[PDB]
C-alpha cells in the first residue's frame, strides 16, 4: 500500500452562474478574456460597477503578457464599462493607461468607436481632431475614417477641408491613397459627384495610374449611372494600357453590359473590342 | 550584531595633502568633516547589523572596513590612516555553549584501577 | 485586549449548554429522587447475613480491596434513607456542552446512626459505604421496572474518579423522561455526614490503616467523601461576591481539556488529578488571599479574562509541590506559606483537606510547565493566541504530546509473576492502595532516577485501564488483568532535554574516601553498570559510560536496563517507532559512522575547516581588487544538507557548497550586464590561475551557471579541496542590483512583472541566501533536533517527488515552524515527535486565508514588532486582493529576512502546492486512524505513483549510492575532471529543461537525491508526468497552442503522448528503460 | 491519416519515430505555412510549427536533403531563426541595460532559405511530402533525433574549456572598451546644434543614451498671506 491522494487542479483539497463558477472555470482558463468579460458582465449585471472595476484589474495581471489579443479584449471591455458606467475623469484614466500598455493608436481607434456605438458624437468629434494631430502624418485610416464620420452626419463642406488637412499632413505617398478613398467614401455615404471630382483629378495627375481608373469606373459601375460608365469606359481605352489590361477592361465592359441586359450594347462593345483587337 | 550582541565601533580617520598640493596643511571645512562622519557611520552601522559576531571579527582582522570607509569617502576629501580605533562590548545574549563550541570547531573518563 | 473580550464571548456563548436539556434532566432526576425516598430501610447485618442477601441477587457487593473477611468484618451493616442533594457544577450551573457527555453527581449523605467514631480506620466506613450502595442499587433497580423506566436506563458501576476506593452508580440513558439527546449521565455519590470522624485524624501525615506509614491517599477519600456540600457552599458564596465565577470557570474547564487534565487520579498512571473543581476552589482560594502577605491576588471586579489570567499566572510561578504551598479556609485570608510538603499541595485549615492530593508530582510538573507557557501567550502582544490557548487539543496524540514514548509489557500478563506481585507487600498496600498505584511509583521513580537530567518531565500510563464495571461484579475486570491487574501494559512517556540528553557519560557523586550516602544509592541503582573514573581535569566520580548509536537514543538504553533491573528481569521494553525515523535518515560513509549520534555535526563542521583552509588562501592573494569578504551560503554550512558531507562523495547533489565572493567597491566595473559578467569571470579566472600555481593540491574547473532567467553570461569556480570537499564560487558585485533594476524600469510594461522575476531569483541567490544562512546556522544551535529534522523532511518531500519544485529554503523555513512557534504544543525533543509535528502544521495550514510569518529567533532582539506585524500582515491582505484563489502564489512564508513573503515560494504549480497539503492531511488521518507503528511509517515514506499520468523509469550505468556518501566509493578524484559526469544523475537536470519546453501541457516530476531513494543500489530513478487538464482533451488548432499536437480533424488537434514519449525516451538515451501510461 | 492538411493552410509534415528500446509506426507531425514578411532577414522563410525536439540547423539540413533526393529537388536551408525552445532567449537584458554592444511565439521558428527557387521548390515537396500518409505511410522520413549538437546539450556536467574561455573574455572586453571610450569621447566633446546650442554634459558622464535616459526618468512658500491692503481687508471681512 502506498500514501496516496488524488491530484487536486481546484485547491478543492483546502453555463456559469455564480462567483464560484467564475472563479472555478478561472483556475483552468486564466488566459481567456472571454471567461474574464463573461464575470465582468455579470458583475455588471448585479450592478457592482466597483467589483467589476477590480476584476478588470486582476485579468489585466492574470493573463499571460504573450496573449496580446486577450489583453486587449480586457481594455476594450474597461472602456465600454467607464464609458456607460463611469464619469469623463475615469474614462480619461482607462484610456491614458491603455495606450501606455497597448498600442496607442488602436486604443484610439477603439474608443472612436465606442463613441460612436454610444451616440456620443461630440466627444467622438474632438477625438478624431486629437488622434488626427498625433496619428494623422503616419496613419491615413484616421483622415478616411475622419471623413466617414463627417459625411455619415451630412458635414460636406468640412469634410473637404480635413482631406486638405490630410494631404498637408501626410507624405507625398500617401496622397493619392488618402483622396482616392474619400472619393469612395462619397460615392458610398456622400456626394457621387464630388467623387467623381475628386477621381478625376487624381487621375489627371497620375494618367499612367491604370488602377485608378479600374477604381474610377468600379465605383461608376456601382452607381448604375450607364452613361457615365459607358463615357468612362471609351476615355479608358483611349490611354497608355498594355494589351492584357486592354482585355480586362473590355471584358469588363462586356461583363457590364450584359449584367444592363441590352444585347445591342454588348454587340457593340463587341465590334470596339474587335477593331481595337486588330489594332 | 545579529546574534544581539550590543557593541560600540570607534573610528578614526585624517585628512592629507594631495600629491601636488603645495600648502602646508590639509583641514577639511567642518562641513566635510559632518559629511565624512555621517558616511562612516552608515558604514558601520551596516557592517555590524548584518553579520553575527564571529562573522564581523573576521572583518576586523583583514582591516577590509577601513577599505569600505576610504572608498566611500573617496569623492568627499582625502583621508590616510582610517582605522577602527576601538570595538567595546556593551550587552550579550544568553550563553549558548551549542554556539561556543563550533565556533571553537563529550569525552568519556579512564577507568581508575 | 478588545479583540480579545469577544473573542471570549464567541467561544461562551458557542459551548453554552442549550437550555432545553437542562429541563429534560430537571425533569428526570426530579423525578429520580422521588424513587430513592420510596426505597424501603433495613435492619442491622453482619457480613454473612449481607453476603447471602446478595447470594441470589443480579447485584453484587462492590467490595473494595482488601475485601472484608468474616473475622476482621465483625462490626455490622445497615441501610437507612439519605439526604438527597445535587453537588458538581450542575449545582452551581457552570457546565457547558460536551459532545461526549456531561456527569450530574447526585449525593446521598448516609446518616449520622451508621457510623462509629473510630469507623475511619481499617476499610470499615468503606465496607459499610459499600453495602449502602449495593442495597439501594437493588431496590432501585426493581422501582425502575416498576416504572416502566428500565426499557431505556443502563446501570453499571464506577469509581468516583477512577478512586478505586469509591465505588458508584452511573444512570445511562440508551437511544418522556429519556434523556439521551441531552447527553448526561447521573452519579450517585455516597458520601458521610460531615465532621463524622475527628478530622485531625484524617491528616495526611497521620495513619487509618493499621499494619507507621501515612496514608494520604487513604485519609483523602474518606475525609473527601464527608465534604461535598460544603465545597458547594464555599463555592456558591464565591459565585455571588465576583460576577464573573462562572465565565472564568469555562475558560478554565476548556483549558483543561484540551491539555488532557481531568478530575481523576493520576496516582494509576493517567494525567490528571487537576480538574474544573480544583481550578474552582484555587481560584475562589485567592480572592480570599494568596500571597506570602496574606494579600488577595483576584478581586471581585476582575473581569472573566483578568481571574483567568490571574489564576494562571499563579500556577506558572508560585510552587505548591517542592518548595512552597497554599493554605486557605473554606469557612482566614489564603496565605502562601513557604515550607513545602514535597508533593502538591492546596491545604483547607477548615477541613482539614488537601484538595491536591489526587494530583501526582510528574503531572503536577506538567501543569506548571503548560501554565507557564499560556502565561507567555497570554502576555504576548504582537500574535493573536486565543486559538491555541482555547481551541487547540493537544491530547490527541501522544507522540507529538511527549518527545518518546516505551511501552513496558510486563511478564505473564492470569496473574503477574511472583516476584513482580511479591514486591507490592503488605507495606506498600497501606501507601498505594491498589498495584497499579504502586507501580506507577515504582516505574516513575526509577525512570526518574536513571534519566535523571535528561529529561524534563516523565508521565507514567496505564494502558487500557478501565472504571466502569457491571452491577453484577465486584470489581473491575480487565481481558489481560483478570482482576489482578487493572491495565493492559504501562507506557512510560518523556519529555527530553535535548541540551543534555545524548550525554556519552552519566556522572555521579565525587569520590571521597567515606563513600556518602549519595554513591551509595549510586552505586546500588546501577550495579555493575557503574564505575569509577577520572577525567581530565583531575576530578574522581563515580559514573557509568554508554554508546550512542546511529539508530536510536541513549534514553532508550538507560530505561531499558534500569527498568529491567529494578522492576522485573522479564519486563520487555520496546520502542520501534524512533528507530525507524532514525534509520531514514542516511547514514554517512564515514568513519564509525554507525556509533554517531544524530545530534552530531562533526561532518558538517569538518568542511566547514576545509573551506578556511581554502578561506586563508584566497585572502592572501594579490589581485586588482582587494577581497572585500568571502560568505558561504551552501546548504551545509546550516546544517541542512539531507546526506552528511562525506570527502570525495561527488555524485551527491549538494557536494559543490555556494560561496559568494565579495570584492572592494570600484568604479570601474562594466555598466552592461553581459560585460560585467565577463569582468567577473575575469577575476575568477586569475583566481584559478594563481590558485593552480601557489597551490598545486587544490583542484579547480569552470561551470556555467543558468538559474538566473536571461542572464546566460555567469560562470562559476569549482575548487576541489584536497580534503575532498567541492566549492562553487560565483562573485557578487555592488553594480549588479542595480543594472536589473534598471532592466525592469527600461522594459516594456508587458514585460515587466517577468523581469521582475529574474530580479526575485537574484536576490534569492545572491542577497537574501547570505541572510538566511546566517540566521539559520546561529539559532540551530539552539534547536539541537532542527537539523535532523529538516534534513527528514526533505527525504519526504524527495520520497513523493516534491523537492523538485520546493525550493529547499521553502521546506527549512516550514520545518522550523515547530522550534520557533511551539504553542500550543512544547518545542521538539526527538526526530519523531520534531517529524510529525511539521506534517500536522501543514495538514492544518490554510495557505489561502492564512499566511505563515516566522520569528527566526533563539528562545527567550529581532523580535517581529507590531508595527513589522501588521507590515506584514498588510503584504499577505494586498496579495490575495489580487490573487484571492491562490493560483499564482500558495504558500505565503514571510520573517525578518523576507518581508515580502514570495522570496522562496514563487513559481511553485498549484498541484504541487495542494500536493503537499494533500499528503500531510493523508499522513495525519493515517496516524489517527491507525497509530504510529512499523507498518504506518513505512507508507509515509513510500509514493504513490499511480495518481501521474504517466510514469517513466529509469536505471543510471552505474550505482550512485556509495559515491553519494550513503553507507550500505571513491578515494580521490578523478585524473580528469571530464570524468566527474560520468558518476553524476542527471535526471534533475533533464526534468527542468522539459519543464520549460513543456510548460503550457505537463508538470515532471523526478526524484533528486538517486543515492537515498534510488534502492539498493541507487540507479532506479523516475519521472512521473502530469497532463493539465486543458490539452487532456482536444482543442481546435491555432499557432499559439504551444503544444506537441496530432491531428484529428481539419480544426482539430489532441495531446501527442506518444511523440512526448519519445522525445523523454532519447533524452536520458541509454537510462530510460520502461514506460508506463 | 488522410488530413494532409490543414484548412487554415498549414500542411501536416508526418515524420517517423526512432526505434527506442524502452517503445516497442508513432509519428511526429509538424506544421508548415509559407511565411511572408517584408523584413529581409525574413523573407525567403518557411512558418513551422510543433518543431520536434531540439531541432537546430543541421537536422533540416538533413530532412531537405533527403526531400533533395526523393523528388530530384535543388532545395538549400540557410539558417532557423526564432528557434527559442525553452525561451531562454525570451527577452534581450543586455539591452535593457545598456546600448553598448547590443543595439536591439513558442514551439516555432522561421526556416530561412538560399533563394526564393529554393523555398518554392521545398514547398512542392513538401507538398507531395504531406499525402505520403494517406497511401504509403510506409515510405515516411524518420527524424534522427541524435547530432553533434544534441550530444553537446545532453553533457550537462562538462566543464568549460579555460583556454577558450579566456579568449571569450578577451575578446569581449576588448571590444567593450572601444566602446565605452567612443561613448565618453561623444558626450564630452563640445556638442552644439544646428541653431548654436551647445549641450550640458556633466562630468563622469559616459553616455548620451544615459543622459537621455535622466530626462525620462525625471512660489507657494514665497508668498505672503498679510502683505497687501486687500490681504488685510480680506482677513478684516473673516475676523468679524
Ligand atoms: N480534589 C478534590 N478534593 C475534594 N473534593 C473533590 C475533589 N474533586 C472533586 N471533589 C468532590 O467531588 C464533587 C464532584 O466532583 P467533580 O469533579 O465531578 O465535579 P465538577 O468539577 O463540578 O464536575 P465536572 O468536571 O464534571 O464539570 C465536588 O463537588 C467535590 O465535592
Ligand atoms: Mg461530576
Amino acid at each position: 500500500l502506498s500514501l496516496s491522494a488524488g491530484f487536486d487542479w481546484t485547491a478543492s483539497i483546502l453555463a456559469p452562474e455564480s462567483v464560484a463558477d467564475f472563479e472555478r472555470l478561472l483556475i483552468g482558463n486564466p488566459n481567456s478574456s472571454v471567461v474574464w468579460m463573461n464575470y465582468m458582465a455579470f458583475q455588471l449585471q448585479l450592478s457592482e460597477i466597483e467589483k467589476a472595476r477590480e476584476l478588470a484589474e486582476r485579468a489585466l495581471k492574470t493573463i499571460n503578457f504573450r496573449e496580446e489579443a486577450e489583453k486587449l479584449n480586457i481594455w476594450i471591455a474597461m472602456l465600454n464599462l467607464e464609458n456607460t458606467f463611469g464619469t469623463e475623469e475615469t474614462l480619461e484614466e482607462v484610456f491614458s493607461r491603455a495606450c501606455q500598455y497597448m498600442d496607442s493608436y488602436t486604443i484610439h481607434t477603439k474608443l472612436l468607436g465606442i463613441y460612436e456605438i454610444s451616440e456620443k458624437f461630440d466627444k467622438a468629434a474632438e477625438l478624431f481632431k486629437a488622434t488626427a494631430k498625433k496619428f494623422g502624418g503616419e496613419k491615413v485610416s484616421i483622415w478616411v475614417s475622419w471623413g466617414d464620420f463627417l459625411i455619415s452626419h451630412n458635414e460636406e463642406q468640412e469634410a473637404r477641408t480635413i482631406l486638405g488637412n490630410a494631404l498637408k499632413a501626410l507624405p507625398k505617398r500617401n496622397h493619392i491613397e488618402v483622396v482616392r478613398k474619400f472619393a469612395q467614401l462619397e460615392f458610398a455615404k456622400g456626394d457621387p459627384e464630388r467623387g467623381r471630382s475628386l477621381f478625376e483629378g487624381l487621375v489627371a495627375d497620375a494618367p499612367k495610374r491604370i488602377d485608378l481608373w479600374n477604381v474610377y469606373v468600379d465605383q461608376e459601375v456601382k452607381a448604375k449611372d450607364k452613361k457615365k460608365v459607358e463615357d468612362l469606359f471609351e476615355r479608358i481605352i483611349t490611354k497608355k494600357i498594355t494589351r492584357k489590361q486592354a482585355k480586362f477592361f473590355f471584358n469588363k465592359w462586356l461583363q457590364f453590359e450584359e449584367s444592363e441586359g441590352d444585347e445591342k450594347t454588348i454587340e457593340y462593345v463587341k465590334a470596339k473590342a474587335t477593331e481595337y483587337v486588330a489594332s | 550584531t545579529s546574534d544581539d550582541y550590543v557593541l560600540r565601533i570607534f573610528a578614526i580617520a585624517f585628512t592629507r595633502k594631495q600629491a601636488n598640493q603645495v600648502k602646508r596643511h590639509s583641514y577639511a571645512q567642518s562641513s566635510h568633516i559632518r559629511a565624512i562622519r555621517k558616511v562612516i557611520s552608515e558604514i558601520l552601522t551596516k557592517e555590524v547589523q548584518g553579520s553575527t559576531l564571529a562573522q564581523l571579527t573576521s572583518k576586523l582582522i583583514p582591516e577590509v572596513i577601513n577599505k569600505e570607509i576610504e572608498n566611500a569617502t573617496k569623492d568627499i576629501f582625502p583621508l590616510q590612516n582610517i582605522h577602527v580605533r576601538k570595538v567595546k562590548l556593551l550587552k550579550q545574549p544568553k550563553f549558548d555553549v551549542g554556539a561556543l563550541m563550533a565556533l571553537h570547531g563529550e569525552e568519556k573518563g579512564k577507568k581508575v584501577t | 485586549s478588545n479583540i480579545f473580550k469577544l473573542q471570549i464571548d464567541e467561544l461562551l456563548e458557542q459551548v453554552k449548554l442549550k437550555q432545553k436539556h437542562v429541563l429534560k434532566v430537571e425533569k428526570f432526576l426530579h423525578k429520580l429522587y422521588d424513587i430513592l425516598q420510596e426505597i424501603p430501610d433495613w435492619e442491622e447485618k453482619s457480613l454473612a447475613e449481607v453476603d447471602s442477601f446478595f447470594k441470589n441477587k443480579i447485584v453484587s457487593v462492590p467490595f473494595v480491596d482488601p475485601k472484608p473477611i468474616p473475622q476482621n468484618t465483625n462490626y455490622k451493616f445497615n441501610y437507612k434513607k439519605p439526604d438527597i442533594s445535587l453537588i458538581g457544577s450542575f449545582a452551581l450551573k457552570a457546565g457547558i456542552y460536551q459532545p461526549n457527555g456531561s456527569s450530574i453527581d447526585t449525593l446521598l449523605t448516609m446518616p449520622k446512626e451508621l457510623f462509629e467514631k473510630k469507623d475511619f480506620l481499617n476499610f470499615r466506613c468503606l465496607h459499610k459505604r459499600s453495602v449502602y450502595l449495593a442495597y439501594l442499587t437493588h431496590h432501585l433497580l426493581i422501582l425502575l421496572k416498576k416504572d416502566k423506566l428500565d426499557s431505556f436506563l443502563q446501570l453499571e458501576y464506577s469509581y468516583f474518579d477512577n478512586d478505586p476506593l469509591l465505588p458508584i452508580l452511573r444512570i445511562s440513558c440508551s437511544k418522556d423522561y429519556n434523556f439521551y439527546k441531552t447527553r448526561f449521565s447521573i452519579n450517585l455519590l455516597i458520601g458521610f455526614p460531615y465532621k463524622v470522624f475527628e478530622p485531625k485524624k484524617l491528616l495526611p501525615n497521620r495513619n487509618c490503616i493499621r499494619i507507621l506509614p501515612a496514608t494520604p491517599l487513604y485519609n483523602f477519600s474518606v475525609l473527601s467523601s464527608s465534604t461535598h456540600e460544603n465545597y458547594l457552599k464555599y463555592l456558591y458564596k464565591t459565585k455571588k461576591q465576583t460576577e464573573s465565577f462562572v465565565e472564568a470557570t469555562v475558560l478554565g474547564r476548556l483549558w483543561l481539556q484540551q491539555r488532557g487534565f481531568s478530575s481523576n487520579m493520576s496516582h494509576s498512571g493517567s494525567l490528571g488529578g487537576f480538574g474544573t473543581f480544583e481550578f474552582t476552589i484555587l481560584m475562589a482560594a485567592l480572592l480570599n488571599g494568596g500571597g506570602i502577605n496574606s494579600n488577595k491576588i483576584l478581586l471581585h471586579g476582575f473581569s472573566s479574562y483578568q481571574l483567568f489570567k490571574g489564576v494562571i499566572k499563579y500556577l506558572a510561578t508560585m510552587d505548591l509541590c517542592h518548595d512552597g504551598h497554599l493554605q486557605f479556609h473554606s469557612n482566614p485570608a489564603s496565605k502562601y506559606i513557604d515550607e513545602g510538603f514535597q508533593t502538591p499541595t492546596l491545604f483547607d485549615k477548615s477541613t482539614k483537606v488537601n484538595i491536591l492530593t489526587k494530583m501526582t508530582v510528574s503531572s503536577y510538573q506538567i501543569l506548571k510547565e503548560y501554565a507557564g507557557e499560556t502565561l507567555r501567550m497570554l502576555n504576548n502582544v504582537v500574535q493573536d493566541q486565543f486559538s491555541n490557548i482555547f481551541l487547540t487539543n493537544i491530547s490527541r496524540f501522544d507522540n507529538l504530546k511527549y518527545d518518546l514514548c516505551y511501552d513496558v509489557q510486563l511478564p505473564l500478563g492470569n496473574n503477574l509473576e511472583t516476584s513482580l506481585a511479591a514486591t507490592f507487600g503488605s507495606m506498600e498496600r497501606v501507601k498505594f492502595i491498589t498495584l497499579e498505584n504502586f507501580l506507577a511509583h515504582k516505574i516513575t521513580n526509577v525512570a526518574r532516577y536513571a534519566l535523571g537530567d535528561r529529561i524534563k518531565y516523565i508521565q507514567i500510563e496505564m494502558v487500557g485501564q478501565k472504571s466502569d464495571f457491571p452491577i453484577t461484579k465486584r470489581k473491575v475486570y480487565s481481558n489481560t488483568g483478570g482482576n489482578h491487574f487493572n491495565f493492559d501494559f504501562v507506557r512510560v512517556k518523556l519529555i527530553v532535554n535535548p541540551s543534555e540528553c545524548d550525554k556519552l557519560v552519566t556522572k555521579g557523586p565525587a569520590h571521597s574516601e567515606t563513600m556518602s550516602t549519595e554513591a551509595a544509592v549510586f552505586k546500588n541503582f546501577w550495579g555493575i553498570k557503574s564505575s569509577l573514573r577520572r577525567f581530565k581535569d583531575g576530578s574522581i566520580t563515580h559514573c557509568c559510560v554508554w554508546s550512542t548509536s546511529s539508530s536510536e537514543p541513549i534514553i532508550s538504553s538507560i530505561v531499558n536496563f534500569a527498568l529491567q533491573k529494578h522492576v522485573s528481569k522479564k519486563a520487555q521494553i520496546s520502542n520501534e517507532t524512533i528507530k525507524k525515523f532514525h534509520n531514514f535518515l542516511p547514514l554517512p560513509n564515514l568513519p564509525s559512522s554507525a556509533k554517531t549520534s544524530v545530534l552530531n555535526l562533526s561532518s558538517f563542521f569538518n568542511l566547514k575547516k576545509s573551506f578556511d583552509d581554502l578561506y586563508k588562501i584566497i585572502f592572501q592573494m594579490k589581485l586588482p581588487l582587494s577581497v572585500k569578504s568571502i560568505l558561504p551560503v551552501g546548504s551545509a554550512f546550516r546544517y541542512t544538507s539531507l546526506c552528511q558531507p562525506v570527502p570525495f562523495a561527488y555524485s551527491d547533489p549538494d557536494f559543490f557548497q555556494d560561496v559568494i565572493l565579495e570584492f572592494e567597491t570600484s568604479p570601474k566595473w562594466p555598466d552592461e550586464i553581459t560585460s560585467l559578467e565577463k569582468a567577473k569571470t575575469a577575476f575568477l579566472l586569475k583566481i584559478q590561475e594563481e590558485l593552480s600555481a601557489n597551490s598545486s593540491t587544490y583542484r579547480s574547473f569552470f561551470s556555467r551557471d543558468e538559474s538566473i532567467p536571461y542572464n546566460l553570461e555567469i560562470v562559476t569556480l569549482n575548487i576541489l579541496t584536497p580534503e575532498g570537499y567541492g566549492f562553487k564560487f560565483r562573485v557578487l558585485t555592488e553594480r549588479d542590483e542595480i543594472l536589473y533594476l534598471r532592466a525592469i524600469a527600461n522594459a516594456r510594461n508587458e514585460l515587466k512583472p517577468e523581469l521582475e522575476a529574474t530580479f526575485l531569483k537574484f536576490t534569492a541567490k545572491y542577497l537574501a541566501s547570505v541572510r538566511h544562512t546566517r540566521t539559520l546556522e546561529n539559532i540551530s544551535h539552539s534547536y539541537q533536533f532542527y537539523s535532523p529534522v529538516v534534513r527528514l523532511f526533505k527525504r519526504w518531500l524527495d520520497t513523493h517527488l516534491l523537492l523538485g519544485h520546493i525550493t529547499d529554503e521553502l521546506a527549512e523555513l516550514i520545518a522550523i515552524k515547530p522550534f520557533v512557534d511551539p504553542a500550543p504544543y512544547f518545542i521538539p525533543g526527538s526526530l519523531e515527535n520534531g517529524f510529525l509535528k511539521v506534517l500536522k502544521f501543514i495538514s492544518q495550514w490554510n495557505w489561502k486565508d492564512d499566511p505563515l510569518i516566522l520569528d527566526l529567533v533563539k528562545p527567550e532582539s529581532e523580535r517581529l514588532t507590531l508595527a513589522q506585524y501588521k507590515g506584514i500582515q498588510m503584504n499577505f491582505t494586498n496579495l490575495r486582493n489580487s490573487d484571492p484563489n491562490g493560483t499564482h502564489l500558495q504558500f505565503f512564508v514571510a520573517s525578518k529576512n523576507d518581508p515580502s513573503g514570495i522570496l522562496y515560494s514563487s513559481g511553485i504549480p498549484l498541484p504541487i502546492a495542494t500536493r503537499l497539503t494533500a499528503l500531510a492531511k493523508v499522513a495525519v488521518n493515517l496516524l489517527q486512524t491507525h497509530g504510529l507503528n512499523q507498518q504506518t511509517i513505512n507508507l509515509l515514506f513510500t509514493p504513490g505513483l499511480k495518481d501521474y499520468d504517466f510514469v517513466v523509469d529509469l536505471r543510471t550505468p552505474i550505482g550512485l549510492k556509495s559515491s553519494c556518501g550513503i553507507l550500505s566509493a571513491p578515494s580521490n578524484f578523478p585524473e580528469n575532471l571530464n570524468d566527474l559526469s560520468e558518476k553524476m544523475d542527471p535526471t534533475y537536470q533533464l526534468v527542468k529543461y522539459l519543464n520549460l519546453k513543456y510548460k503550457n501541457s505537463l508538470i515532471l516530476s523526478s526524484r533528486k537525491y538517486i543515492g537515498v531513494n534510488g534502492g539498493e543500489k541507487g540507479d532506479k530513478n523516475v519521472i512521473t508526468g502530469l497532463i493539465k487538464p486543458l490539452f487532456k482533451g482536444a482543442h481546435k488548432f491555432r499557432v499559439n497552442l504551444d503544444c506537441n499536437v496530432k491531428p484529428v480533424d481539419d480544426e482539430n488537434v489532441i495531446l501527442n503522448k506518444e511523440a512526448i514519449f519519445h522525445e523523454i525516451a532519447a533524452f536520458g538515451n541509454d537510462m530510460v528503460i520502461n514506460f508506463e501510461t | 491519416e488522410d488530413i494532409s492538411a490543414m484548412k487554415n493552410g498549414f500542411i501536416v509534415v508526418p515524420f517517423k519515430l526512432p526505434d527506442h528500446k524502452a517503445l516497442p509506426a508513432s509519428l511526429h507531425f509538424m506544421f508548415a505555412k509559407r511565411h511572408q514578411s517584408s523584413n529581409s532577414n525574413e523573407s525567403d522563410c518557411l512558418f513551422l510549427v510543433n518543431l520536434p525536439l531540439l531541432s537546430n540547423i543541421e537536422h533540416m539540413k538533413k530532412f531537405v536533403g533527403q526531400l533533395c533526393g526523393k523528388y530530384d529537388t535543388v532545395s538549400h536551408v540557410e539558417e532557423l531563426l526564432y528557434n527559442d525552445e525553452f525561451g531562454l532567449h525570451e527577452v534581450d537584458l543586455s539591452a535593457l541595460t545598456s546600448d553598448l554592444m547590443s543595439s536591439t511565439p513558442r514551439n516555432t521558428a522561421l526556416l530561412k532559405f538560399v533563394d526564393a527557387a529554393s523555398i518554392n521548390n521545398c514547398w512542392n515537396a513538401l507538398k507531395k511530402y504531406s499525402n505520403l500518409h494517406a497511401k504509403h505511410p510506409n515510405e515516411l522520413f524518420e527524424w534522427t533525433y541524435t547530432t553533434p549538437s544534441f550530444t553537446t546539450f545532453v553533457n550537462f556536467y562538462k566543464p568549460l574549456d579555460i583556454d577558450y574561455l579566456k579568449e571569450d573574455i578577451h575578446t569581449h572586453m576588448a571590444i567593450f572598451e572601444q566602446r565605452e571610450a567612443q561613448a565618453q569621447e561623444d558626450v564630452q566633446s563640445s556638442i552644439v546644434d544646428e541653431d548654436g546650442f551647445t549641450l550640458v554634459v556633466g562630468k563622469n558622464t559616459k553616455s548620451l543614451n544615459s543622459i537621455r535616459k535622466k530626462i525620462l526618468n525625471k512660489i507657494d512658500k514665497k508668498a505672503k498671506k498679510d502683505f497687501y491692503r486687500f490681504q488685510v481687508r480680506e482677513r478684516k471681512k473673516q475676523e468679524i
